[PDB]
């Protein structure tokens, strides 16, 4: 009898290349444009991951957009997270197989700051030894943590998917302690990490939001990129939205 | 809207 996390990890799509071209010296505007297609092309991806995953297909399709409208930076920063994590014990900002940022690429302007709110969020998957499984019911989690305050069509729908993917996160747990000694612990500490996920990434979408409004600074993005975060940045700046907590603020 | 086309197509 197949297993809900067995299908996250069937699911998970395979990494992607940049395709970056080395033969221009770096300059802040180039990295940034380019890595704005990479994320464009994993956002599309992230699309067809979320039409896969058991559930959420039962949404309604005004839900569904705005879930992935909400949460893509998070499930970006995640997913790079782990990227980093698993290829440098996070070192190094692991983009793709074809673009790793070292702490000598940070140094152009605007690069730092970023760089190194990416690499705390890898840093937390290195102090909590997070394994694979615990990573894909997380990350589900991330799709389904960011709501407008004023609630989703299709409600009960919502709260049922939800519910069934907390109660994943502790079977993935289970697998991955050998008895039940600190299950309860874990499952604390990786409900703070999803917590905690809302105010880490919150410094990359908004330098993210002024690079798309601010023209004078010339950082392209491409077509699907460009129409989510239209969407999505009224609804932010308004506060319309709301992260749903595990703890106490 | 190109999500809602994605979203739509097999
Ligand atoms: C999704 C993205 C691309 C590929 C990847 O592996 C992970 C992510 C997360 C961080 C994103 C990044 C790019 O899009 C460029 C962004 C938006 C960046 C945060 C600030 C940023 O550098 C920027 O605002 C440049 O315009």
């Amino acid at each position: 009898a197949p297993t809900l996390i067995s299908l996250l990890e069937v699911i998970e799509p395979e990494v992607l290349y940049s395709g970056y071209d080395s033969t221009l010296p770096d300059t802040s505007t180039r990295l940034m444009s380019t890595l704005n297609r990479l994320g464009g092309r994993q956002v599309v991806s992230a699309v067809k991951w979320a039409k896969a995953l058991p559930g959420f297909r039962n949404l309604h399709l005004d839900d569904q957009m705005t879930l992935l409208q909400y949460s893509w930076m998070s499930l970006m920063a995640f997913s790079l997270g782990w990227r980093s994590y698993k290829q440098s014990n996070g070192n190094m900002l692991c983009f793709a197989p074809d673009l790793v940022i070292n702490e000598e690429r940070m140094q152009l302007p605007y690069m730092y700051d970023q760089c190194q709110q990416m690499l705390k969020i890898s840093s937390e998957f290195v102090r909590l030894q997070v394994s694979y499984d615990e990573y894909l019911c997380m990350k589900v989690l991330l799709l389904l943590s960011t709501v407008p305050k004023d609630g989703l069509k299709s409600q009960a729908v919502f709260d049922e998917i939800r519910m069934t993917y907390i109660k994943e996160l502790g079977k993935a747990i289970v697998k991955r302690e050998g008895n039940s000694s600190q299950n309860w612990q874990r499952f604390y500490q990786l409900t703070k990490l999803l917590d905690s996920m809302h105010e880490m990434v919150g410094g990359l979408l908004q330098f993210c939001f002024y690079t798309f409004v601010n023209k004078s600074l010339s950082v392209e993005f491409p077509e699907m990129l460009a129409e989510i975060i239209s969407n999505q940045l009224p609804k932010f700046k308004a506060g319309s939205v709301k992260p749903l907590l595990f703890h106490q603020k | 809207s190109l999500l809602k086309k994605l979203l739509l197509a097999p």
